[PDB]
């Protein structure tokens, strides 16, 4: 009975792992909420020069990027390695750049590292998804690391935490046709900078750089221009192996739902990053002004994990005997875990809300209950009028009344 | 518990946990309740089927991958609605109809399968099968069964529900038509009770039994879409190989890409072969676990988990058994006779990342970051991802030429 | 994909409700879903009558269902989320809302987890539906609690899902007074789950997400045009699959609708990659039941109104009493699959006379009459 | 899969625009259909040149279409049918309507057959489409003309409303006779695309008002970008770099059958030999020049010359093909004929001599060992060669 | 064309259209103008390889199922992307990169090979590159089918073979490489300028010359010495894809008749790549008088190749019209188009045949015997629809027996 749950709660990081270049946070993944739901959540912090170390974890990996940009090396095994340098050095698999508002997907299995080559930190926010199927080891998240010599981040031959450091030396040197001292430092035995580290100097690597400024400077510049006009308102290597595994859903100019001066939804899932459809996950990135309201809905198939990002909502979350079990304003930073069906609305403060949430499906359905599209105008009138003992003209106003789906303006909460 | 979600700082070669003395040969089980095989989720079975002996028609609601160590013989496998397409049908019974012909009005069976050493055999769950050895040799069988696979609905219990049969008693369990009226049965079958009664008897024979009545009007094909489907599949790596290594070996991966019906049990088998003193190059498994088989030579194998530790450092011989978990890394020294093994897998479509060699991950990382995550000079990384030059799975010693 | 139960049994019993929760217009029947034989199957079962003119009043589940009408006729509304109002009035004669259908005896009505419905009971006499909620699906991801989430009335004698909001959230939302968004939650409605309607109710009708709005959810498995398999001195059998119906492939369930003659036999057989839940709708038969190590687990009978679960692979055998004998099953997979051990298809015709002889010690003559003596499938007469 | 067309290729041209027209707020240009190379591939190409404050007026095609933006930026909106409009104004303080993108410079635009949409150019550059119109696409029922159905104005009245009576539309709109005459739009002469008057109003964020399978339908993402280097696919420093848009990376693709390749050679670069297992390439030259020769099955190579800026070549399934940038480097968009589009390379890293044993190389050319190995291992780089 | 639709008032077996004789071997065409071919929308090759002596590699824009009659062999097809993973790296190669302290990214490797052997039915991709090798006692024969009307074909019907090497055997201004190449048949680098192709591999403009040469040898070709240096296993994961399954019926069948014989059917759901080729194959063994049960198929059309025996086959069309009624002998092809209804009987010693079938899942309904669709109607609907009496027609449905798709002889004891 993991799910019978007669309160819920904002959850803050448990755990934080210090390491050279940046941080690691856990959130309980032993808290009853985050077990009915089968989920761990995780946040790094990456400083400039910090270099994630090489890694895979049981769980399939969401990775919400909330603040910051760099590069991501996720690694497929078998693929080609399709940037180079020029033959007359160096090659390897392709780099990806990820920036604020991305959202990664990450199988289970796969390795990966990722560096920040920015001038501010990079912030991630992590949903691993324990429950789910490609996990066949161990309900716990576990980190199996290639590289380094990490401290556990759910806690606080070789001598190290890394994979290698569980093979004998001798073996290893064996194995890559190396000396037998390198690949004693395979295994990190002495290395104390944790599991982030610093690079000295620029991270050396095969990427389009000079091409990326330059593209990047064009769109700076054209949001520039957009910003003055609205002031002035007034083989298989190119098929599995090149899977797509980022969609930008924080990207200003998009939305899913749209309530001009209200609010914005957008939602990946598999009809947008088809990896997704692999993964059974999905997410939302959602963005309330002043006075802005997520009416009542539910989620049919899914738990929804929300991750505060910034501002304040009184959120109100009801369960099945019609008992709420949350009713309080989420905090920038906090966790809340929405069970599967339960209804939840959400209604931003005056500095308005911003959060991303995590669904643990494919292509999570939600339901409103009021406004355009909602479960009561699919009712015919007189179903309504029975049901709450009202005249049939007081259910069409129920019906009718709210013409916006799903956002609206609330003045009088 | 602990050993349930592989929290194991200690695998084991994984023993025999008991062994049934039948009339037809000699079966040895390793129960689910093996640490290794909680992590894993899998139960495994070795059968010694006698000469002229068969198997007890049986089934369950796991699915189960075979690999044929020994022998020669026959399979039977079931499909429900299949027709029977294996018949005997003379021509004095074509010239008796005709002759007079209808409804109201010598056999005929479902397909049977000719094994042999190296095949493997797929079981789909709840499907009865039936084995003979009609060779002169002992006939070795050692299966794997996925426990926790989608399509076993009740729990880990290992479940084998008989046709016929039940525990053996000196060279409770009995099968299931024990458990229904006798009447009730012989009205269903209109046949006379005392048939009935010899399927109830008590069976003291066990799980496997000679047979004494010869069995040559047996259809065989040596003498349609799902009901076409194969079932067998000879793992030999001289026949078929997805890697091979003039100096160091050769892997054989039967996936569902190889052989279809795969893809339903979520389940395959690899057969490997090592050259004196070659490695199988470190790695992990993406999606499944695995219970590897030693079936020829002796290697060293170490495994590591997620803190670095060494969980798994032995040699293992022929006969061993040993189990990886998914996620775990692993790497193999094949010792001064080479290494074969056989490897039952918990996927259709296995997945694994190598770290050394031409495939490897390392090669996948740009020098510098290895230089930077290991502590490593830029040189020091390219000679990680260069040194082992062509090869990927299978490797030559480094140390001893031959 | 389905989550695991404990199916470690050694006596089946045949069960009937066990708590009865009585409504203005009607009564809901709760087996126990604490049961053994229920939690090995991952299932819950409900009985509801709906007196006439009574309106089942609008809720979700977190489980998966399928609903056989057992008696009865009246209408299905079901919500499917972000699909269009496609039945409405004529404009220049009022009333909009979402397809409802006809639902009448032998109908099976599907329902995704999560997806709200009401039904109105629209005929003469009671209307009788018996719901297998699958709560080990795939689709439930809370817990093994098959929770009913009402969007109207005061189920608990607020209790429905607007009940836990704040007035002033519901006036917003909805865009209305704030003493018609107070009705919303219900508060003084005595009336329970099951309503009597003023009069008669007024209804439009005429006189995964890949399934866009346009998904068959009902099917009749009583109708006899619709046998799969007919004997006239035997029965008739007709299953449910997404071969039949198409949602059934997303939510994993099988159905099957049996009738025995007097004195007939369902061949012994066994369920190859499901449970099987039997409803026993009337008429009386002899079920048999048997678990892996070959011991008896249920030797009795089954009557009118009582339910019995024959987990996977345990084999099972029926005989009608002298009246007959008829059930629905409801089956834990799609496309269900029963493997029969005696008669024409069995797993006995498709083994070797050879094996056979050997099995059982049998002589040549005896294993051609256990294979060939009986040449009916599945139903044998009398 | 697709309709079956003639493809007897003896001579391959670059191939221009040949038909014209003229609207007040833009030029809609039409590539030769009949040409024999569109005909063998079964496919139209069309660029729009779009005018700023342009407005390309709503219209559907019986041909699934990719639609890539050279230059500028705008507003792409998509009308699938039965979806909820899930853009709005503030009604507690007007507009409602399905949901607008923006698209910009690389971007690559899908569109089933049969769904409409409008473009608007919300820039001062003009904004600039190259559209595949993939006419022998299972999707397309009729014949190998990619019609245009318009909602509205005049593009030849002539949209979809001037055909029926205007009791008929009346009655259907609820409208008065007046308003439903002006749909059909029997006295615009403005073309297909026309001015909107001085700003178009649309709802999306930051951006205030003033004054073939449905199962995924409503939630598909239509575009992706392919020009952003920042997803190269490929990438060589002195070569260049190449981006794959297929059905895994934009989930619709997988029913409309289409890819695309985006490439950039830099100066002298070489784009490996090679051909298409699995369907044709329809390229159309974006800036620079390259050198480019195509090879059909008996050996005899049917073009030998360059493609600029403007032109487009295409290269039929299995042909083999090789460019080489000129002195400023080549950029290309490809429209390719299936989904999940593959590249077999024939010399390189990856490719097919490579893959072929030294033995039989040897044999196959008459050539010594140490030939045989220089031949499959000189250049190690894949796909694009540095200069 | 008539043809085209199947329109065929007689249909016969069909002769090689073409005899190019090679160095190597000789290869024969079917070409697709011919009727039987121009209706079934499929070309045929048969190639007899000498030993100790190859194929030009060579690809084309359909696929292709190869049936192994005679021989054995290795086969080599290529899958652009897929490492290559057969490999003969050296200890000494080995130590030496490792001892140097240097090794960077500054003796052969090549993709997977197949033993092929009598009895084979290999599965070649569209588009795929493939080559075969004779290191065996005896002549190669391979007999392919390949379906010129798969939906993997976008190009049009005629038969379309690209080769990387080798030709014909005999014993804006464009810039004119098409003038240069001439001096009726090359490989695909003759159409390519040669420094282009020199740069392009970054080798010698000398190798090029010798790669665009014409080749009077032809399409097969005689292997200086045995192959010895390739690497072989007898000396997403499509890479791991089985491209071969052996056919003879002794081995595996579904259908067995203890007195008439054996059919093995290779469908995608034994050889898993068939489903994507969409094409599959049949091996049948008939004993003698045996019989193959009257009966269409549903949707697929077939080539048959006799490979033992002889036997008298007939096929009916959609008029009650015989279109085929020949005694048919080893070596023979021909065609019975989808829908159309077949029955054959073996002559006195039997009779052998592959059948190449345009379906990946293929479907037929048989008219006599076990599973029959006569069997499935009820009597009194036999009754009227023949006039019988409902003796004959319960006689029609179980005279047969037990036997379903391989009959024996009603009238002819063994
Ligand atoms: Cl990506
Ligand atoms: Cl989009």
């Amino acid at each position: 009975g993991e799910c019978n749950l007669d309160r819920l709660n904002a959850l803050e990081p448990t755990n934080r792992i210090e390491a050279e270049a940046g941080q690691i946070e856990s959130w309980d993944h032993n808290d009853q909420q985050f077990q009915c739901a089968g989920v761990a959540v995780i946040r790094r912090t990456i400083e400039p020069n910090g270099l994630l170390l090489p890694q895979y974890s049981n769980a399939p990996k969401l990775i919400y990027i909330e603040r910051g940009r760099g590069i991501t090396g996720v690694l497929f095994p078998g693929c080609p390695e399709t940037f180079e340098d020029p033959q007359q050095q160096d090659r390897h698999q392709k780099i990806r750049h990820f920036r604020e508002g991305d959202i990664i997907a990450l199988p289970a299995g796969v390795a990966h590292w990722i560096y920040n080559d920015g001038d501010s930190p990079v912030v991630t926010v992590s949903l691993l998804h324990t429950n789910n199927y490609a996990n066949q080891l161990d309900e716990n998240p576990r980190h199996f690391y290639l590289a380094g010599n990490p401290d556990d981040e759910h806690q606080r031959q070789g001598e190290g935490n890394n994979v290698f450091s569980g093979f004998d030396a001798e073996f290893l040197a064996d194995a890559f046709n190396v000396d037998v001292d390198t690949a004693r430092r395979l295994q990190s035995n002495q290395d104390k900078r944790r599991n982030i580290v610093k690079v000295e100097g620029r991270l050396q690597q095969v990427r389009p750089e000079r091409s990326r400024q330059e593209w990047e400077r064009q769109e700076r510049q054209e949001r520039e221009s957009e910003q003055e006009r609205e002031r002035q308102r007034r083989g298989f290597e190119e098929t599995i192996c090149s899977l797509r595994l980022r969609e930008n859903i924080g990207t200003r100019s998009r939305a899913d739902i749209y309530t001009e001066q209200v609010g914005r939804i957008n939602t990946v899932n598999s009809n947008t990053l088809p990896v997704l459809r692999w993964l059974q996950l999905s997410a939302e990135r959602g963005d309330l002004q002043r006075e802005g309201l997520y009416v009542p809905h539910w989620n049919l198939n899914a738990h929804s994990v929300v991750y505060a990002i910034r501002g304040r909502a009184r959120v109100q979350v009801v369960d099945d005997n019609g008992n709420t079990v949350f009713d309080d304003e989420l905090r920038q930073g906090q966790v809340l875990t929405i069970p599967q069906n339960f209804a939840v609305a959400k209604r931003a403060e005056s500095e308005g809300f911003e959060w991303v949430a995590f669904k643990t499906n494919d292509n999570a359905q939600i339901s409103p209950l009021a406004g355009r599209t909602s479960a009561i105008r699919a009712l015919p009138d007189d179903v309504l009028a029975n049901a709450f003992q009202i005249s049939r003209s007081e259910a069409r106003r129920l019906k009718y009344n709210r013409q916006e789906t799903t956002l609206v303006r609330s003045s009088r909460s | 518990r602990h050993f349930g979600e592989c929290n194991l700082d200690r695998l084991n070669v994984v023993e025999p946990t008991n062994r049934i003395t039948s009339e037809g040969g000699t079966v040895e089980k390793w129960d689910t309740n093996q640490q290794q095989f909680q992590c894993a989720g899998v139960a495994a079975i070795r059968r010694t089927i006698e000469p002229n002996s068969e198997v007890q028609p049986n089934y369950q609601p796991a699915p189960m991958l075979i690999y044929i160590e020994k022998g020669r013989g026959l399979l039977g496998v079931v499909i429900p609605g299949c027709a029977e397409t294996y018949e005997s049908q003379s021509h004095q019974q074509n010239k008796g109809q005709r002759a007079s012909q209808s409804q109201r009005e010598q056999d005929q069976h479902q397909r049977v399968h000719r094994i042999r050493e190296g095949d493997i055999l797929a079981i789909p769950a709840g499907v009865v099968h039936w084995i003979y050895n009609d060779g002169d040799q002992q006939l070795v069988a050692f299966a794997v069964v996925n426990q926790n696979n989608k399509a076993n609905q009740l729990d880990e219990e290992y479940r084998p529900f008989l046709l016929a049969g039940g525990q053996p008693d000196e060279h409770e369990s009995q099968n299931i038509f024990s458990g229904f009226d006798v009447e009730l049965l012989a009205e269903a079958y209109n046949i006379p009770v005392d048939i009935v009664r010899r399927q109830q008897q008590q069976d003291k024979r066990g799980n496997l039994v000679k047979l004494e009545q010869q069995q040559i009007k047996i259809i065989r094909a040596e003498q349609e879409t799902i009901c076409s489907l194969r079932l067998r599949e000879n793992m030999t790596t001289r026949s078929q190989s997805d890697i091979v290594s003039r100096q160091a070996g050769r892997i054989n991966i039967v996936n569902q890409q190889k052989l279809p019906v795969l893809r339903y049990l979520n389940m395959s088998a690899e057969r490997g072969h090592l050259f004196p003193d070659a490695l199988y190059v470190p790695h992990w498994a993406q999606n499944n676990h695995r219970v590897i088989y030693v079936i020829r030579g002796n290697a060293q194998v170490q495994i590591s988990d997620d803190n670095g530790n060494n969980v798994f450092d032995r040699e293992i011989r022929q006969g061993n058994v040993f189990t990886i978990p998914q996620f775990f890394a692993a790497i193999s020294r094949a010792g001064s006779e080479g290494f074969e093994y056989v490897s039952i897998k918990t996927a259709g479509n296995p997945n694994k990342s190598t770290l050394a060699g031409r495939t490897s991950v390392i090669r996948a990382i740009p020098a510098d970051v290895l230089a930077n995550s290991f502590q490593i000079s830029p040189e020091e990384a390219q000679r990680l991802k260069h040194n082992r030059g062509k090869q990927t799975l299978v490797l030559s010693s480094s140390r001893i030429s031959e | 994909q389905r989550h695991f139960g404990e199916c470690n049994l050694d006596r089946l019993n045949a069960l009937e409700p066990t708590n009865r929760k009585e409504s203005e217009a009607g009564t809901v029947e709760k087996w126990d879903k604490n049961d053994q034989q229920f939690q090995c199957a991952g299932v819950a079962l409900i009985r509801h009558f709906i007196e006439r003119r009574g309106l089942l009043l609008p809720s979700f589940s977190n489980a998966p269902e399928l609903i056989y009408v057992i008696k009865g006729r009246g209408f299905q509304g079901a919500v499917i989320p972000g699909c269009p109002e496609t039945f409405e009035s004529n404009s220049n004669r009022q009333d909009q809302h979402q397809k409802v259908r006809q639902i009448r005896e032998g109908d099976i009505l599907a329902l995704p987890a999560g997806q709200a419905h009401w039904i109105y009971n629209d005929g003469d006499s009671q209307l009788v539906n018996v719901t297998l909620l699958d709560t080990s699906n795939a689709a439930n991801q809370l817990d093994e609690n098959p929770r009913k989430f009402y969007l109207a009335g005061n189920p608990d004698d607020g209790t429905n899902i607007f009940s836990g909001f704040d007035q002033e959230t519901l006036a917003d939302s909805f865009n209305v007074d704030v003493d018609l968004a107070r009705r919303l939650q219900s508060n003084q409605d005595k009336r329970g789950k099951i309503v009597k309607v003023e009069q008669r109710l007024q209804i439009l009708i005429p006189e995964f997400e890949e399934t866009i709005c346009s998904l068959r959810l009902m099917e009749n498995i009583a109708n006899p045009r619709n046998a799969d398999i007919y004997n006239p001195q035997g029965g008739r059998i007709s299953t449910l699959n997404s071969n039949i119906l198409p949602v059934l492939r997303y939510l994993q369930l099988s159905a099957e609708r049996g009738t025995l003659y007097r004195e007939a036999i369902q061949a012994p057989h066994y369920n190859l990659n499901s449970h099987s839940v039997i409803f026993a709708i009337r008429g009386n038969g002899r079920i048999q039941v048997v678990k892996d190590n070959g011991q008896n687990i249920f030797d009795g009978e089954l009557r009118q109104g009582q339910a019995l679960t024959i987990p996977q692979n345990f084999a099972v055998i029926k005989r009608a009493g002298s009246e007959g004998f008829e059930w629905v099953a409801f089956k834990t997979n799609d496309n269900a699959q029963r493997l029969p051990l005696a008669g024409r298809n069995s797993a006995i015709r498709a083994i070797p006379e050879d094996v056979l002889i050997n099995s059982y010690r049998i002589s040549r003559s005896e294993a051609r009459r256990l294979k060939f003596i009986r040449n009916e499938t599945t139903i044998f007469s009398s």
